[PDB]
């Protein structure tokens, strides 16, 4: 019946009167940006990055004269994580892409919408990325932030909505021992768009079908080496967001509370991770905020939010509005 | 006339009774509404011929879903006769404008049922159409 | 939309029975085939309402003859519902390809008679359909 | 305007996956001519040889 995908000839429906349309319009595409701000390192280990980290300190204790204390000893575990490759091979008849004489044209456009699906999907996957469902993918920032009772549950911090419809924002601390990216031995992240050239295909019937193909890996996976560089905003009702930070849940407090949640940023650099609305609202807050202080009449709209503390403040649309809130 | 392997269905179907076409062609996207290319349209052929006991008249017409389950007329051509689908008769549809994921082709066979037919459905780019025109016509 | 007043047929007209569009279109030749101009379509558009007792359908069909005497239908529509009528439906019909002297616009109306509704329909190139697309839809 | 993208997979080990297609469709939208004419009888106009003043 249905013939899945594989590139038909509808790359008629991407031209004018002519060649392949050059300004096609990007609609499902979106500027979330973590993929150029994070951090790639080597991963250690063989399908995993090992991370031995202090889990008890030795008391001490006071001695009374003449009388041997006892000896002490840190209690140590060590945790590793794991990793998820991400590739398509991206194969096109090659009569279809050079007929009307489009030959490179098609490829080219083919491909941004490559690389666009691509970091949508590393970067969605990089903030709700499960395992005990998925298997096959790397881990991301939730679920290791879900429940309260963690030991990074005072890093989570209740927003105080409830409900369905609430979003929850991130603040992460990207460096080498704190939080980052992790690709295999040796192979390189991050996505490597490999040309595998014309070659023969094989038709259902047995026919030759000389035509093109594109590679498209990408492998990651996450380290979070301790939790205490990564908080997590949960609950943020966002149908409850009021720009007088009146009603609902204030943003510009929730989020220095957030700073403050953060032993030392000292390396390696800290980023702001919200949705686009979120980062609208926090706009509408901080004019609201500075307008009973001083703020000028040309400034009335207010400077989008760049350096809120300062650390980058990052637009991620790959962040999921409505959450299943958190308990 | 060039043809794509992929968006061929019902490659030489033998309609005997009013049958929906062997393969459903299905699009990757919600509402594809290729009849917008003004460039694509479906094509039916004819082989042999649709002989039957007739009078009868076979009707082509594409159909949509939402999904591969439930389909309704999007495009029709109206009662084609039977002696006018000799093998080389080309019943040409124009893409509907509005499509939605997976269209299929129907044959609307009205009474009797055919004894005999194939018919070859598919999505071109376009069609090869070329009758010799008349001239002065006094000569000739 | 720029409209053909010439090619214009059925301006308003109220569709109550199955009955045919008032004016015929006369080309200047046997095969004009100005489906083959691979522009024109035609398009019903639809006031105020498919008003009905219903449950009833209206299938907008473009018919051709030889003369202007006797139609047969070249496109269809399908059985398109009372309440898909709302005012402001382009119903667009791609021109068939082989068109031939004196072109008609049918309506096939499913019982009961229409109550009230007038169609427009015009030879168009081309209409007007910007519909817009989904961007997330997680953002949304 | 590009309408669907090829999302990518996770693949498990040894396992040959499925080539994407970028879908997108087209969409075209029209004109409209607005247009008048402006008429006034001579004799009307002429008078008082108002003629230019009033067109």
């Amino acid at each position: 019946s249905t013939t899945n995908p594989t590139l038909a000839d509808v790359a008629a429906r991407m031209t004018p009167d002519g060649k392949i349309d050059p300004q096609i319009v990007e609609m499902l595409n979106e500027t979330n940006e973590i993929l150029d701000d994070m951090t790639v390192i080597e991963a250690n280990g063989f399908t995993e990055h090992k991370t031995t980290v202090r889990s008890g300190l030795p008391t001490g204790t006071w001695r009374k004269l003449n009388y041997g204390v006892q000896p002490e000893k840190s209690r140590t575990v060590q945790v590793k994580d794991s990793m998820g490759m991400l590739e398509t091979y991206a194969e096109v008849d090659k009569a279809l892409a050079d007929l009307n004489g489009n030959s490179a044209a098609w490829r080219l456009s083919e491909d941004r919408a490559f690389i666009e699906g691509m970091n949508q999907t590393q970067a969605t996957t990089l903030f709700y990325g499960d395992s005990s469902i998925d298997a096959e993918k790397f881990m991301g920032l939730t679920p290791r932030f879900n429940s309260l009772s963690a030991e990074n549950g005072q890093n989570i911090i209740d927003a105080g909505g409830t409900g369905s419809d609430n979003a929850s924002i991130w603040l992460t601390v990207w460096g080498p021992n704190t939080l980052h990216t992790i690709y295999p031995k040796g192979s390189q992240a991050g996505l490597q768009s490999r040309d595998l050239g014309e070659d023969t295909l094989i038709d259902a019937a047995g026919g030759r079908y000389q035509g093109y193909r594109t590679h498209y890996k990408w492998d990651i996976g996450l380290t979070l080496r301790d939790w205490r560089y990564v908080v997590r905003i949960a609950n943020v009702d966002v149908s409850e967001l009021t720009k007088n930070a009146s009603a609902g849940a204030d943003l510009i407090d929730l989020m220095t509370q957030a700073v403050e949640l953060i032993p030392n940023v000292g390396m390696g650099r800290p980023a702001f991770y919200m949705p686009r609305k979120i980062r609208s609202f926090l706009r509408r807050q901080i004019t609201n905020k500075v307008a009973a202080s001083t703020l000028t009449m040309e400034e009335i709209a207010g400077k989008k939010v760049v350096a809120f503390d300062g650390i980058p403040c990052r637009r991620t649309d790959a962040l999921l509005l409505t959450e299943a809130r958190v308990v | 006339m060039i043809i794509d392997k992929l968006l061929q269905v019902s490659d030489g179907q033998a309609v005997t009774a009013s049958a929906a076409s062997t393969d459903v062609i299905d699009f990757g996207q919600a509402n594809p509404n290729t009849g917008m290319d003004d460039r694509s349209k479906m094509v039916i052929t004819v082989d042999e011929s649709a002989d039957a006991a007739g009078a009868a008249t076979v009707t082509f017409s594409v159909q949509d879903s939402a999904d591969n389950a439930t389909f309704a007329d999007v495009a029709a051509t109206g009662a084609i006769g039977k002696a006018n689908l000799a093998a080389g008769k080309q019943v040409v549809i124009p893409m509907p404008t509005k499509l939605r994921r997976y269209c299929r082709v129907y044959y609307t066979v009205a009474t009797g049922p055919l004894t005999a037919g194939k018919f070859s459905a598919q999505v071109v780019t376009g069609i090869q159409q070329n009758v010799a025109y008349p001239d002065s016509p006094r000569i000739a």
